[PDB]
């Protein structure tokens, strides 16, 4: 006969949802790098075998986890400084002295209140365009975000620099990593291995180009929930990275003067040398060659189709051009000088150029209730990234037709970092099973 | 603007004698109004504090009352001095105009 | 071997490195630490409480009273045993099985009454 | 008692100018306000200046509007008084006058105002005239 | 002779406290209903037999952490509301154009900030004299709790709905339900039954009068720690319920003006039409039949006395007057139109005018540290309700053997809570016994 | 039959059900769920150190060498099994609880000491 | 005795009161409380699992089937029980311990198994 | 052959780190005992023999963990008062009329804010030349650390009063005390006795000097990680009390003038009677026989040397004068009356009068800003405390001289504690323990 009989530590899981944390080396940056638990100094990682796992890195829940707990870190990194309500005053602005472009920045004038409450003092100073918007469209201007929420300045001691954490697990449960060769989005993993935290993800937060990510090991990859669907984003990631060198030649000066109590606030005080707008750098023949991959990658999801790509859809920078965080200035720009050309089934110093503007005050987040006050930068700012992957978002082509118009934005920051993540799922351990055996309890 | 009348202009006492002076306003002033009292070749001083107030320094035996539009200054005239010019101010009022005067003797 | 290094093999192979398995179960930032450490606390004694009442405490392998029935399963004990994997194993019996703690239950209670009569 | 003098008078031309002084002691200077008053024979006595205790909002009468100017030295404990395009009908005894009642409190824009005062002190007033 | 021996999982209790967490069904609630644990469809609620035990709804320590919740959350919702500290100007009020009640409400006028810090606006406002004091009668007013507190608007988009919400124990403590018919209230309860959540608890707030509450099993229901003792708060549990129904016939209109740089603030405008205003409906002949009703209960446990009932002692408005929360208005009604008629021993279109004043600046839970503004609500208001219980208090120290006199109006918000939580009590399982018998243990 | 359902049963008759009994013990409204969570856990913690500290670990039903003392009760035994309930038994029991499971803890490590030692 | 009042008591002597040691395992300061709560908590049920994998849950004492290594301690059995305290030989025995765990852990599932074959 | 054997419940212990918490007696004191876990009148206290455990006082974690929760106390008992900002204003300056520290007060005047936004207010109020710094260089001057951050005023119904507070440690944990004579900071302790909490530590704040701390039994006690190293602190405990007396004879006035909506500010009304200066008394015998027996103690750690004691180093005034409590006023006295005598190897009242100065504007902690504006307390104030131990600082050049200089200093608040926890460590105890028998296990 047969019995039933019970196993305790028996080695099966099930997917399930839990509150993950952090796992980061060990106050001087915004993601909270003291705060956070130190990093295991060697995670073992458990390979497994005669086990296949569904992976689906659209509907996991610690991508969401991830977004909240940036947010999180953000708001608790902004809040214990320096705020910048008493700003919102009525400045008075001029062009600027034009020293060889005259739209790109104004020099402005405004009353501002000092360390005495009773005492008034002027100040000048000199604001992006971008930045203030008319007050009356006659002069007089008032800064782009001030009916809208409180301004807040950027405590200057941090920093915004992407430094990578470790996410992990509690006790009781694990986290699944996938090492296919060449794994798409969806799809049954041959190769997994059990790891108690993920690997050094850099929580970075540029848009429609993803910077300093992930690398694919043999050729290039498309991610997309529903590629036949024109209305989800097609991730696409790189196997050969494109350097990228952005430079503003502006010789900025930082001054800082002091409101309130305490509350140091700094400004741009004057510019030396030639003004000039900033701009970015990308091999020719590198993007050309990438591009060229890429389309052929998706002629190969849609069969003998020529690939054309467009200059974005149009509508808000935030929306529609590149974000940058390197430097301490977030530079908001253009995008049409790559995603400018055509291909077909038949097919040294050369760079291409693309013009950058500088904004301040942001809304990263796309939050209307929040902003932040980015401090100048004193002197020449440079800066150098790796380009690992794209945001494309194929157009809403009704007819067959021949070629396929596909248009870089992402619509949302939550896709940029479901490429870092999309070798992890998060699972529950069972250690209770049952089974039959032939032996019987006795008295 | 606001102008204050006070009357009788001039009128004979003596030791004693019971005699009165009251001024009217034509605004309403509810009870800002102060007296004063001046002596020829002397420099006015101040003799009612507020319409029902004394003055500090000033004897108990002087004395007035008033409200809104109408006050009078009560003064039985026991004393043998003060018998100089006597004016009624109303303060409360842009002009901070004065009376006509009234001189007893 | 591993922590769950043999979740893949064999059910009786898998079965000889289960204490592996059973040994491993135990600002913004340190409330969330807190909230997972009381979570995997709350998750191990979910097992433990309830293995504990089955008068298998302490025991990692443990025969109980309940017969099984070919209802819940036809399949025989020799590919269960030599091939057949627990992952697939819990994939086959994923419901009617909370049925089987309360039959086990009830069964050891009725034996530890039956055992105090004798006694 | 408090003392307060004033001094500067004299002898002038119609359409010329004039300055007065007045002088204080015994008591905070820079915490009463000041007022100018005339005496005029057999009409009452007319109210035609008035400052704070910091020295700015001065206030004049219609009579003198834009004619006189009002100043005080917190420093010196002085107050002081400027006559201009001065005319026949002037001639009175500009007595110095001083506020009862601080300017300590509530107030809207300047220390010294929503306060109801009346003069208290009153210096020995010095006669001013003009003549052909 | 006998061995001790040892039984877990035994059924014994002993009374004690602990935290509470609450549950609710499938943000926009004031109570934060989004935090609490999704409840069960429904609780296994075990009826006990030949249970018998104490109980005390005067004394248990439930209703202080109902009333602490309550507070906590209202205070929780009104942190990251709006602030309204700018508005303590003088205000400028005339009388209001409109004909036809005309000294309750005030046109008043006075400056305010913009958006901008150096820029200033006019407004006209309509503001009622309940929360209006002059300044110096000369006329210049001032918004009353302005020298006390500094007043916060209420944020607009969330809802003060009484949803009902579920009081629940942690593993290892259950409540014990007296659902015992004629439960007076302290004493041996009958009937037990033991469920591991309470049922749906109205978080209504009012005065002198229980609304939405839970009604009698089939006779009335008095309940007093010392019905004796004149300085007890007296509770009555009707068995039929009085609708009640109030209306605002005043058609307030609502504009907004950005008072900061984000926020906004709302204030009524001008009122269409003739201004009237507001009141409540009362059946007569309900109302009548069941004071007759109350006054036979009451008289019961008295004397044959001659029950008399009157109107409220006096003092301060909410004291003396009866809250409602119809949509988003606190009201403040008379009360001589309902305790107005003396019972003995034996004994219009049917309806009871009761006048009412409506109330921005008002302090709902009798605190002095802070202050409500509550929004006007746009277009006419309507609400309806169930009269379930009242509060009285009886005063005097004499015999008065002729007649005993009756007052309504409670003491705190505490009281009103006890209404609903008088057949719960919160106990802790022990599963430890010890009990000898006949064992003898091996080697 | 239910949850807590025999507390007002006979006292024979309440010692069967004690299976479905044991497995039942396991801004502000999350941080007043974590606290209800973590003394839950505590609480049945509690319990189950001085269950397992006694030697009758995993055992609903368990006897020690310790004899009663007439001194706690003199009530016959019949009536106990027969005529009594365990709330109106616990209310006498409280007052010498603590001295009995402190003579169960000496018994228990004694016995364990002679058993150890007779190897 | 009291709690912990037989550290320096013999070996031999020291596990007599082996029971009054394990008996009492168990705004700012709110969340103080409720962090070294959970810690105490935690700490408990790491020397729980422990002592409840090895076959040996609920009992103070327990023997396993490892043959004890003379290159851990040379010293002689009488030497050990009765001339040194508890104090001076954890200092000694803690370079060893987590390989004495692994290896009572993978003699206790053995052992288990084996048994478990031949009934 | 022998065989392992596994021992639950085993003596032993492991030094380790903890998180421990407030045990106080049976909230409105500064450092909110009230809402910690009451005390127990019975403390487990459990004495040991034969046992020897090696203690360091000066690496233990228990003062700096104390120091980090007195100031998270302190940080969040002065969150809820009325901030200060709106008072940096220019102050008109004068002196005290010399009523008759004649020049230590000032008559300051200034314009402040009211109920009223749209009015101000003009009001007088007497400061201290301490708290008070010229703006203009010469009239006008401005309030001290003004121009760094805000003032925060300390609520007037708080109390300062040093309640003990006893730390305990979480279950699994113990604390172990030692009880031997003449113990100094480090050094293995014999007497070790396990305790479950800590005594009566009052965390009483103080500087150069301890008041109201714990006494030695029968010897001085001197403590020092390197008596050697000059840079080490010196503490030294007394065997019996120095007692001192201070008392403030200017009877202050406390008015009161409502700022911004309903909170107010507190200021010094008027000065009944004639200024004079604070001060402190101490008994000329006593203290000289006290530094007799101090000196003749220190003189075995440098051999046959003469001692002699100087009016510390110099600097701040915060770090080279004395720091009361006492009623809530701060009391900076000059410590140069004490410390200034020399002492050799050979060898009425009368009473030494100590001149001292207050401040309104402090910072305990030392640190950058955030500094607290202490209400002044009404009346007359005295104060009693008693002397237990100097923190004394050695100094020296070439050090081979006969004589050796020692200045009262330290500056560091962790000293004060650290006197009073050197009779403490926290362990943890491992119930696992592993010994060889003759026994083996059935099958
Ligand atoms: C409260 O607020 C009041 C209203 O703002 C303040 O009054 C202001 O006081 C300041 C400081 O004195 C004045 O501003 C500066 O004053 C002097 C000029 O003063 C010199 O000349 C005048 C006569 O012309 C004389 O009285 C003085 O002694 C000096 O010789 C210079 O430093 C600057 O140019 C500047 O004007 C303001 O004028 C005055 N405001 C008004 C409306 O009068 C007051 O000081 C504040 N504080 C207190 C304690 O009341
Ligand atoms: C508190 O008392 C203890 C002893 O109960 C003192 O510890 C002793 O510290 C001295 C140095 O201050 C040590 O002497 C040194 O030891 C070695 C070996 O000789 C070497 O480094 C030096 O040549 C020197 O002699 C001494 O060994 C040490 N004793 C013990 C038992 O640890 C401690 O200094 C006293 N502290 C105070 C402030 O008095
Ligand atoms: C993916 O998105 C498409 C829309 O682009 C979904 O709808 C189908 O679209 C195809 C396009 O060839 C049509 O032939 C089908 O009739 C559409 N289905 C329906 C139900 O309208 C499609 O369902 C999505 N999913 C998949 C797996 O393709």
């Amino acid at each position: 006969n047969l019995w039933v009989t019970v196993y305790y530590g028996v080695p099966v899981w099930r997917d399930a949802d839990t509150t993950l944390f952090c796992a980061s080396d060990a106050k001087h940056n915004v993601w909270a790098t003291h705060a956070c638990v130190p990093t295991d100094p060697n995670p073992q990682e458990i390979h497994l075998d005669n086990v296949t796992e569904k992976f689906n890195m659209w509907k996991n829940n610690m991508v969401e986890q991830m977004h909240e707990d940036i947010i999180s870190l953000w708001d608790q990194s902004l809040k214990p400084c320096v705020k910048l309500t008493p700003l919102c005053v009525t400045l008075h602005c001029t062009n600027v002295t034009s020293v060889n472009d005259r739209e790109g920045l104004k020099n402005c004038s405004f009353n501002m209140t000092t360390e005495l409450r009773d005492k008034r003092q002027k100040v000048y100073s000199l604001f992006y365009r971008l930045d203030i918007v008319p007050i009356n469209e006659n002069s007089e201007y008032r800064l782009i975000n001030c009916n809208t929420s409180a301004i807040t300045q950027a405590c200057p001691k941090v920093s915004f620099e992407p430094i990578p954490i470790h996410y992990c697990t509690p006790a009781g449960f694990a986290i699944l990593k996938c090492k296919d060769e060449g794994f798409n989005g969806t799809g049954l993993c041959k190769n997994v291995s059990t790891v108690q935290c993920t690997h050094g993800i850099k929580p970075v937060v540029s848009t429609q180009l993803l910077l300093n990510g992930s690398l694919a090991e043999k050729n290039i990859i498309i991610r997309s929930e529903n590629i036949t669907n024109n209305a989800k984003i097609i991730i696409v990631q790189l196997v050969q990275p494109v350097t990228i060198k952005c430079i503003r030649p502006n010789n900025n000066t930082v001054k800082s003067i002091r409101i309130g109590p305490g509350q140091a606030f700094y400004y741009t005080g004057d510019i030396i040398g030639d003004i000039r707008q900033a701009h970015c750098n990308v091999t020719r023949s590198r993007w050309n060659k990438t591009l060229q991959e890429v389309a052929e990658k998706l002629r190969t999801y849609f069969g003998n189709k020529t690939i054309i790509f467009a200059n974005s859809s149009g509508g808000d920078l935030e929306i529609t051009t590149h974000s940058f965080n390197c430097g301490g200035e977030f530079f908001y720009c253009n995008t049409s000088g790559l995603f400018n050309s055509t291909w077909y089934v038949n097919s040294s110093n050369d760079t291409i150029t693309l013009p950058c503007r500088i904004k301040q005050i942001i809304n990263m987040w796309q939050r209307a209730g929040q902003a932040m006050y980015a401090p100048p930068i004193p002197g020449v700012i440079k800066c150098e990234s790796n380009i690992t992957g794209l945001l494309l978002t194929r157009d809403g082509g009704k007819d067959n037709n021949v070629n396929e118009t596909f248009r870089p934005g992402g619509s949302d920051m939550r896709d940029n970092w479901r490429s870092e993540l999309y070798k992890y799922k998060v699972v529950e351990i069972e250690p209770l099973g049952v089974a039959p055996t032939r032996c019987k309890r006795r008295v | 603007d606001i102008q204050m009348t006070q009357s009788p202009s001039s009128l004979s006492a003596s030791v004693g004698d019971k005699v009165t002076i009251t001024c009217q306003a034509s605004q309403s002033i509810s009870s800002w109004l102060a007296w004063y009292q001046q002596k020829p070749g002397k420099a006015p001083k101040p003799l009612i504090y507020k319409a029902s107030s004394l003055e500090s320094g000033v004897p108990s035996r002087f004395s007035g009352s008033g409200s809104g539009t109408d006050f009078t200054l009560t003064i039985s005239s026991l004393q043998p001095e003060d018998f100089a010019t006597y004016y009624c101010q109303q303060y409360n009022s842009a002009p901070f105009s004065f009376g006509q005067g009234t001189k007893v003797e | 071997l591993g922590f769950l290094g043999a979740a893949g093999s064999t059910m009786g192979a898998a079965s000889i490195t289960l204490t592996v398995q059973a040994r491993n179960l135990l600002t913004h930032w340190g409330i969330k630490q807190l909230q997972a450490r009381v979570l995997a606390v709350e998750h191990y004694l979910r097992d433990q409480q309830l293995l504990g009442i089955w008068g298998c405490s302490g025991k990692l392998i443990c025969c109980t009273n309940v017969p099984w029935n070919s209802s819940w399963s036809n399949k025989s004990l020799d590919e269960i045993w030599n091939n057949m994997t627990w992952l697939q194993w819990d994939k086959e019996i994923n419901n009617y099985t909370q049925l089987i703690y309360r039959l086990i239950e009830e069964s050891q209670n009725q034996q530890e009454k039956n055992e105090k009569e004798l006694l | 008692e408090v003392q307060l003098v004033e001094s500067g008078g004299g002898l002038a031309k119609p359409g010329g100018s004039l300055r007065l002084s007045c002088a204080a002691s015994g008591f905070t200077f820079s915490s009463y306000w000041m007022n100018w008053v005339r005496q005029t024979p057999g009409k009452g006595l007319e109210w035609i200046s008035a400052i704070n205790s910091g020295g700015g909002s001065t206030y004049y009468a219609d009579s003198v509007k834009g004619r006189f100017t009002i100043s005080r030295d917190n420093s010196k404990n002085t107050l002081s008084l400027q006559m201009n395009s001065l005319r026949a009908e002037d001639t009175a005894v500009y007595y110095c006058a001083k506020v009862d009642e601080d300017d300590y409190g509530y107030y809207y824009t300047v220390p010294g105002d929503l306060k109801k005062y009346y003069f208290d002190y009153w210096g020995q007033g010095v006669l001013v005239t003009v003549s052909s």
